[PDB]
């Protein structure tokens, strides 16, 4: 038998078979409803399009995402949006397939919960496990000691681990992630006189920001550039025309990441949170720590993230320390690789969750040392 | 001039009546509650008592 | 009629406004009395919690 | 110095000198062009009709609104406007008397640049600012906090402010407004048997939703009143006869501010996002936001609005909390009130942008220190 | 004359007369910053909120600690803490008035010499002398022998004394304090969804953990009966409704002081560390000690501490040992009321740091044989 890897995150469904170099189905975790009235008789439509089908019908449907940081908070559409990967983009029945799911750290208790009691009540998986995010992502960069930030959609977290013993008190959690950058940019796209209200922009926006955005090294040197030369415009084209043009708003979304206060966070950059986890940990291990910086995410991804967290990282640490960052070209996908990896070795196969083990003891087997 | 007087003052009615009837079930609901709260009060006082003498002897 | 109507429609309000105005005291003063109800309740919680740990130690 | 206020808004423009509580010059930001040829000879019409003379030539003009949404859309019109208030209604020289602008939040940039652009170099006033207009509303109010909604004739806007700090991440601006209103109410007037379509008759559509227009406390129950009694149906005096009966029309059209689907919107009503509002703010200052609730605007001005707010913000706020909604009867004259009050500060007479400072600085200067 | 009695503590400024019974002026000891930028002109608001004052504006203001664990970081902000104290809350200028500080065992001499330094120079106080925070406490106890263990907000140290003689070889110092038990319970607080992350929240963890928090005499029948039971379950009402319950997290909180490596630290509990300290004194003086165990602090407050510690200390303790904690109703304050005390002694006139001798002998002075 072969085990199943699903990486629900939060706005990007990636799963598929245990033992391959990438998944073979991702689509947006998005549920569309018809929000018209429809005069058409025998057309026969539905009530509901879920994944990348609500993608290509976005101007009469609106769309709600079942999970806004990590937590699932609408728990039929995250059921619709399971069953849809088991029987349509992968063609799978689960009744005979282990699945192996995976969620960032500090989670609501209710949700781990109720995720496996979904998955072995509706589905009837015969075993199933849950694994953090962070983990799975050290195990793809083919590492064994290294902090590992992991910059999703919904949540920004870092987790350190030296010599494959992780330090739980060391783990610090953000909620500032791509979702609050997509609003911070359809925030400032009205300056130049471009509206985006409807979740039908929502994606528009999103584009625009993977296609245009990136991060500049220097803040207020881009600024003095931008606001006397023209060569940083660039120009987009909408789904109809009305090209539009960006200029200082190309690279002043992403800077949120290391400016919160942009949106009004109290929190700090991710630039000083790393610092004050490595900071938090102890002192004889913090030279691996400073040596192994590990970036995994689809966020993660802006030009020149690389270059300027390194830089606020060496101006943070000591003169005399080394720093250095690994940011492979796969970083969006880092979690599946390492999630099949784990799935695809023989020593975890005794760390299943049977279906004999849930019955014993209930939802709240989870928790304890079968993890 | 009365006719729009009238409409006003009718608005008015409606709109305190339903406030009104608020009202009613709001004192049904802070009497019930005293209620439930006088009565775990008296509990909590006998059962402290019954512990103060085994404290005692 | 309208101007009939008018002056019965107001009488009617300064009524209600009037039985407003009692039901406004009513409610103060009961949730006044709630207060009272929720804190001794919860005094009286805590002194059982405290003496049910005396005795069993 | 004897300093001169206006308020621009968006249908109706409002002037006055500082220092008073109420302006000396209402009347509607209207230009209108003849459209017929003319046969009488000698008589000499002038080319175009500003301001409220155009409502006296309805009959033979056509009316044009030179901004749509808070944003201007005709420049030309927007000098003949100020030319008219600055000349034929308070009959002032503009080369000695200081001007403050009103401008709503979250609008272009361009927009402000050539405000100043027009106010320096056209009319060559000594020093100008511009103002937001909930700012403005809470001076008039006598408050310190609590989150204003000004619901005027452009846009609908909610800005909260606490302590005189405002929450610009809270801000949140709908363009569902009065003119969306009429328009609504021309399309469901159409269903009875009355058709306007000229842009004179949207003058006539406008007064009638002035006159003949209520919101109801609850919406099904009404709807069933009024589908059964005929209790709720008035008649209204055209400018020529044919007395028309307006029934269940008179409250479905204010609806739509709180069921914007009517209209095709996707948002939410005002009575949520001011809820959402609220709740994006801290967790020590929504007790005084919630206590705090002020209207302005003259959409905001139909008999029943408050209480139906009130309700259903009470429905969606924590039952344990009082709310309170302040409705003063000058909604619509509080931005100016307030503009007055703030003109007529003394602390404020070094917040002027100079003319010194302006040819120094260049249009840039509205977004510099200087506000 | 009369001299003042002032205890900085960490995170609480108990300050007053010498020869009163209770401190005059209790406030936080907290420095606010407005984070915003205020819209409202010619209000003014200060750049600076100290003290119980930056309570009241928890919403537009962030919260500095100037002390972190015992010793000053900032010294600005601990001056404008010190100015405010002897300015706002007790109204007295202090240039004719001796001070009594006091600060924890094993800081830094740096750290003392500053404060002298700062006493003498802004503030040109007479005379002034600093003690150490546990002879205070066992003077306010009326005993003369028995260790003291005073657990306040930032540092933990058990000083051993026998008849008026200190032992400096068994003094240990332990930095797990109250602020590290309010981080834990932020940390165990998002287990079951409430998420509590701005500066602000902290003061209202700090509220629940004073409020609801207790201290369970067996950890693991606790754990049983709260799995099972639910009459552990207590709501607390947040500052904007929408109560939260917790449950299990109510006697986990405080297990960190026995249990230390539930936040990653390597010591042992406090109940260890005081048998330890009390094993590394003589053989003669252990019964007085064993006999006379006083406890002092706010962290000391929990409710049924003093029992919990004495069932460990007698399990550690041998069988014929008698064992007595002193846990009088005012531990809060018996430091303050300790220093009050001494500085009432006749025979303390003589031990005062005058003026003179600090300008003839340098800062150096009070590592000297004058205290
Ligand atoms: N090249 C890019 N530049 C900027 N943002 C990107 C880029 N690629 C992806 N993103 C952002 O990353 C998000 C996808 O994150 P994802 O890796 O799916 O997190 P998770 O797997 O936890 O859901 C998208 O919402 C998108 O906004
Ligand atoms: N008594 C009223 N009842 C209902 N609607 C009104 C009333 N008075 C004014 N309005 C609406 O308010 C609008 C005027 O808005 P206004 O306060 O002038 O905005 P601004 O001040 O920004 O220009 C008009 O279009 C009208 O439809
Ligand atoms: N009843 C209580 N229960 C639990 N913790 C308390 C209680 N009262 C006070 N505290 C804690 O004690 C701390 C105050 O300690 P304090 O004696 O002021 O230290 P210091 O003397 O160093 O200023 C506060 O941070 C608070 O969290
Ligand atoms: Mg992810
Ligand atoms: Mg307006
Ligand atoms: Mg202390």
């Amino acid at each position: 038998t072969t085990a199943l890897v699903c990486d629900n995150g939060s706005g990007l469904v990636k799963a598929g078979f245990a033992g391959d170099d990438a998944p073979r189905a991702v689509f947006p975790s998005i549920v569309g409803r018809p929000r018209h009235q429809g005069v058409m008789v025998g057309m026969g439509q539905k009530d509901s399009y879920v994944g990348d089908e609500a993608q290509s019908k976005r101007g009469i449907l609106t769309l709600k995402y079942p999970i806004e940081h990590g937590i699932i908070t609408n728990w039929d559409d995250m059921e619709k949006i399971w069953h849809h990967t088991f029987y349509n983009e992968l063609r799978v029945a689960p009744e005979e397939h282990p699945t192996l799911l995976t969620e960032a750290p500090l989670n609501p208790k209710a949700n781990r919960e109720k995720m496996t009691q979904i998955m072995f009540e509706t589905f009837n998986v015969p075993a199933m496990y849950v694994a953090i995010q962070a983990v799975l992502s050290l195990y793809a960069s083919g590492r064994t000691t290294g902090i590992v930030l992991d910059s999703g959609d919904g949540v920004t977290h870092n987790v350190p681990i030296y010599e494959g013993y992780a330090l739980p008190h060391a783990i610090m959690r953000l909620d500032l992630a791509g979702r609050d950058l997509t609003d911070y940019l359809m925030k400032i796209l009205t300056e130049r006189g471009y509206s985006f209200v409807t979740t039908a922009e929502r994606e528009i926006v999103r584009d625009i920001k993977e296609k245009l955005c990136y991060v500049a090294l220097d803040f207020e040197n881009e600024m003095a550039t931008a606001a006397s030369s023209s060569s940083l415009e660039k120009s987009y084209e909408l789904p109809d025309g009305q090209v539009i043009t960006i200029g200082n708003e190309r690279f002043r979304c992403p800077e949120t990441l290391f400016q919160p206060s942009f949106i009004g966070m109290e929190s700090a950059g991710i630039h000083e949170t790393t610092y004050n986890s490595i900071m938090k940990c102890d002192i004889d291990i913090r030279k691996d720590l400073y040596a192994n910086n590990v970036l995994s995410g689809g966020t993660t991804m802006y030009p020149g993230i690389a270059d300027r967290m390194q830089k606020e990282i060496t101006a943070l640490a000591p003169s005399t320390m080394k720093i250095k960052i690994i940011a492979p070209p796969e970083r969006k996908y880092s979690v599946w690789i390492g999630g099949s990896i784990l799935a695809s070795l023989s020593t975890f196969q005794q760390m299943w969750i049977s279906k004999q083990e849930y019955d014993e003891a209930g939802p709240s087997i989870v928790h304890r040392k079968c993890f | 001039e009365a006719e729009k007087a009238a409409d006003e003052s009718e608005r008015g009615m409606k709109v305190i009546e339903s406030r009104a009837q608020k009202d009613e079930e709001k004192m049904e609901i802070q009497e019930i509650q005293l209620k439930e709260a006088k009565h775990i009060a008296e509990d909590a006082d006998r059962k402290y008592e019954e512990v103060a003498r085994k404290l005692v002897i």
